[PDB]
């Protein structure tokens, strides 16, 4: 949609015209530690954010589960002008900084896609586990490798493979080397 | 004319090829090597303290 | 195929898939595994292999300073994926081992190599993603084992279309075979379920479980999954802080996929070397710490030296602290007898008045040692101690461990013993009499070691603690549990005028010493200090917190004490005097437990000073401690007739 990519090209010009303290941008600091794979920091305010456009980050958060892949492409876009990065990591959105709290008991059925904030506190402690995000499957009808396996909310299978014959209706194989994961904790 | 050899700086010599093994197999796809976790990697063969002093002479 | 840093836009798990640069790397460590070029030039390598055959073990190990050093070039290329590497170099031990010894292949092939000494060690904490698919070093306390596991991994099922049965399958945890691709080009037939033709492969899993020495008050403990194959079975066991290399590798299920939309999701580690390490950390430590502790162990009150040091936070009680300091090394359990194992810990038992801080001396040790623990009294009971049932999930049988048993040759600290319950008193005095423990579970067998030193502190019945009873009777406790410590020296405060000018004194001393504002100007700007040293009894210099460090990981496994022969045979008739007295006023006899436990505090002692052997000023010592310990569980009016009797004895140095 044409309404998506608005609020991206807009967006990242906000990290290079609203200044921070001096003459320099508070994100400039932060795209030098960017460089090194181990560490991928990217807060966002939203009390400064709304000092340049205010219709604009409107529908940002009233719409943020459609407009997920596209601030990961709009940030990757901007970090490679500073510097050329090598296309194997991903990264993820840390907006943070939200001066409206919700609460617990205050929730509807039209609650989704709209990034809010909870309160509360956690008791219970779960250890971590992983998550297939980006992937590798191979046909064992006619053994070709797929790349480029996505996965949503389900099982995202592949029900069209290369060749326009035959298909897998059943089951894959899971990549060893070829598949990128993203641990997390279910508190 | 001939050659000489102390004590303290035939240590820093070979060291340095025991140093650039914990920097590059790390580096690429791990985490950065710092100052503080990369003690105890240079205290196995060597059974010296590193601080930093040593660093200001390299 | 010579040069390997051009990879030609090519990633690690590309330029080693096929066959060009693999011709010149597999011919170059066949032929250094036969010429083997060492130090001074011993072929050691070409014996290994008459070695591993004798009792058919397939682990063929080999130093990584070795192949580092001949090939500088290699020293890198191998840390990256090593998972294909290894693979392919089992079939070229395959092709030496039958070239010499024909009469090896009538045994099983498949010898899986090893590798040991990694240049890397990575904790259990910071291993996440970035580290999947990667051989890394990580060490880790075994929390628990299982035994032999028939795991389903081929069945026969009888077929009848083709003269041809259905097999072999693949039905393990490591990958199996989805219905819809089968191996035989695709063919499926009628089955029939046998009774004998089930060949089970070995599977096990362990626990992994972070170090108690690194281990904070504010921190939640994890675990790990450690899945180890064949070959390496049945070498760790639950409580020992062990070695096991493996790669970081996610979790391949295949019981959910066909229910589940989303599989079991777990990073495990698969097996490939073991190394059970205890002797090993003392031969790896540094060198200019073993100078500067001689020249200080030359003067003739390192006796005093670590005496004032302990609990520097109360003073007085000069008496409790030198039983803790003893307490620590555990002595040498070693076997006295022919057939029988006799242990050999030093067990203290405290038991003080409710109001003089008894819990504050325990603290201490535990933070100056390298692994200690805490517990309550209500916090646990005979589940969880040392062992307890199964795996309510698909039918599984796995044993558990307690506390005891992670705390392997360490010191334990248990809170609140009086008021213990009775059930759980008497089932702890299997755990203090031999050092181990053999679970009869699912008929499965097996003898571990735990190596523990009870500590606990009692409080009096009701009220306050009595002096005008015996310490056996005013503490709600068995009697059996009594007769299995050492040490029982107690102290009663009271009001006393010529001596408490020293407890107000001390306590507010310690009180700007040990403040977050006074530390900005002490231990935050080095080289400046506020307050020097507190005078202690002795006028020795204490210790600061690096110097009982690196004290117990050096003394402790260096210098063995052996057993002599001098006047020992003086203390028999000793023994004669008090056995025949102690009934004349009122007391109880001393059994034998006073008589063979001072072996303990003599090889104490000596470690200290660094004495190869026991010395007569050892054994000295020795006596006054086991004597004014006993004295504090009678009537203080029988005190005149022991006190006074055998002053020569409680009067040495």
């Amino acid at each position: 949609d044409e309404v998506a990519e608005k609020c991206q090209k807009l967006f990242l010009d906000f990290l290079e015209e609203f200044q921070s303290s001096d003459g320099e941008i508070k994100y400039l600091q932060l795209a030098e530690e960017l460089i090194r794979p181990e560490r991928n920091t990217l807060v966002v305010s939203f009390v400064d954010l709304e000092q340049f456009n205010q219709q604009l980050s409107t529908t940002i958060q009233e719409e943020f589960y459609r407009v997920y892949p596209y601030l990961c492409r709009a940030l990757k876009t901007f970090v490679k002008d500073r510097k050329e990065i090598p296309l194997a990591k991903d990264f993820y959105v840390a907006f943070q900084d939200l001066p409206t709290r919700h609460k617990i008991r205050e929730l509807t059925s039209s609650r989704i896609g709209l990034l809010t904030r909870i309160s509360g506190q956690v008791v219970r402690t779960h250890p971590v586990h992983p998550e297939l995000v980006s992937g590798t499957f191979l046909c064992l009808d006619c053994q070709t490798v797929i790349r480029d396996v996505e996965q949503q909310f389900k099982y995202t299978q592949p029900n069209i493979c290369r060749n326009p014959v035959c298909a897998n209706r059943r089951r894959f194989l899971l990549d060893t080397n070829k598949s990128r994961f993203v641990d997390f904790q279910k508190v | 004319p001939g050659l000489v050899l102390p004590y303290k700086y035939q240590v820093l010599a070979e060291m340095f090829r025991s140093m650039d093994t914990i920097v590059g197999m790390l580096h690429n796809r791990s985490e950065t090597p710092t100052f503080a976790k990369v003690q105890r990697g240079v205290q196995d063969m060597m059974r010296r303290r590193f601080e930093e002093c040593n660093v200001g002479q390299i | 195929i010579e040069n390997l840093e051009d990879l030609k836009g090519h990633s690690v798990r590309e330029w080693v898939s096929m066959a060009g640069p693999r011709l010149e790397i597999h011919h170059r460590f066949k032929n250094f595994l036969r010429t083997h070029v060492d130090s001074h030039g011993h072929n050691v390598f070409k014996e290994r292999i008459s070695d591993m055959c004798k009792e058919n073990r397939e682990s063929l190990v080999v130093n990584y300073e070795d192949l580092a050093a001949r090939e500088h070039v290699l020293a890198y290329f191998l840390p990256e994926a090593p998972a294909e590497l290894l693979q392919i170099f089992d079939e070229a031990a395959l092709e030496v081992v039958l070239a010499m010894y024909p009469k090896y292949d009538r045994i099983t092939n498949h010898i899986h190599v090893r590798i040991s000494h990694l240049p890397l060690v990575e904790e259990l904490r910071s291993l996440r993603q970035l580290h999947l698919n990667q051989l890394i070093r990580t060490s880790g306390v075994v929390t628990s084992c299982t035994g032999v596991l028939p795991q389903l991994s081929m069945v026969k099922y009888n077929c009848n279309k083709c003269n041809f049965v259905l097999g072999p399958f693949c039905q393990s945890q490591n990958q199996e075979v989805k219905p819809g691709s089968c191996p035989e080009c695709q063919s499926a037939g009628p089955f029939e379920v046998n009774m004998e033709e089930t060949i089970y492969q070995n599977y096990q899993r362990i626990r992994i479980q972070e170090s108690p020495g690194k281990v904070a008050a504010g921190r939640l403990p994890r675990s790990k999954d450690a899945i180890l194959l064949a070959d390496l079975v049945d070498s760790c066991k639950p409580g020992d802080e062990i070695e096991l290399t493996g790669i970081y590798h996610n979790n391949y299920d295949g019981s959910l996929n066909t229910a589940n939309g989303f599989p079991v999701f777990a990073t495990v580690i698969l097996a490939n070397h073991v190394a059970k390490k205890n002797k090993v950390a003392v031969g790896e430590l540094t060198d200019e710490d073993v100078k500067m502790i001689t020249s200080l162990s030359k003067d003739q009150q390192i006796g005093e030296k670590i005496f004032a040091s302990i609990a520097p936070s109360i003073y007085g009680h000069e008496d409790i602290k030198r039983g803790l300091a003893l307490a620590l090394f555990g002595g040498e359990p070693k076997n006295p007898g022919g057939k029988h194992k006799v242990r050999g810990d030093i067990n203290v038992l405290l038991c003080g008045d409710p109001g003089t801080a008894k819990s504050q001396f325990l603290k201490y040790i535990e933070k100056v040692s390298s692994r200690a623990i805490f517990t309550t009294g209500q916090g646990a009971s005979a589940v969880g101690l040392t062992a307890y049932q199964r795996h309510p999930v698909s039918r599984e049988w796995t044993l558990e461990a307690g506390a005891l048993v992670l705390a392997d040759r360490g010191v334990c600290l248990i809170d609140e013993f009086d008021k213990m319950n009775d059930q759980d008193r008497t089932s702890i005095h299997e755990a203090m009499e031999q050092q181990s423990i053999s679970i009869s579970k699912a008929g499965i067998v097996t003898s571990l070691q735990a190596r523990c030193t009870v500590i606990a502190a009692a409080n009096p019945i009701g009220g306050r603690y009595d002096p005008s009873l015996t310490f056996s009777e005013n503490v709600d406790l068995t009697e059996p549990i009594i007769s299995r410590f050492d040490i029982l020296c107690v102290v009663r405060d009271t009001v006393d005028p010529v001596q408490d000018e020293m407890l107000a004194r001390f306590v507010v001393g310690s009180h700007v010493r040990h403040h977050p504002s006074n530390k900005e100007e002490e231990g935050l700007a080095n080289g400046s200090a506020a307050e020097p040293a507190m005078p202690n009894t002795y006028g020795v210099e204490p210790l600061p917190q690096e110097v009982l460090k690196k004290y117990i990981i050096y003394a402790k496994e260096r210098v063995h004490p052996k057993l002599n022969q001098m006047d020992q045979d003086k203390v028999a008739k000793m023994y004669s005097d008090l056995r025949k007295e102690s009934m004349a006023t009122g007391s109880i006899p001393i059994t034998v437990r006073h008589i063979e436990s001072m072996i303990r505090m003599a090889e104490a002692h000596a470690r200290i000073h660094l004495r190869d052997y026991v010395i007569e000023d050892d054994v000295n010592m020795a006596i006054r401690v086991m004597l004014e310990s006993f004295i504090d569980t009678q009537k203080f009016s029988v005190m005149r007739s022991m006190r006074k009797t055998f002053a020569r004895y409680l009067s040495f140095r």
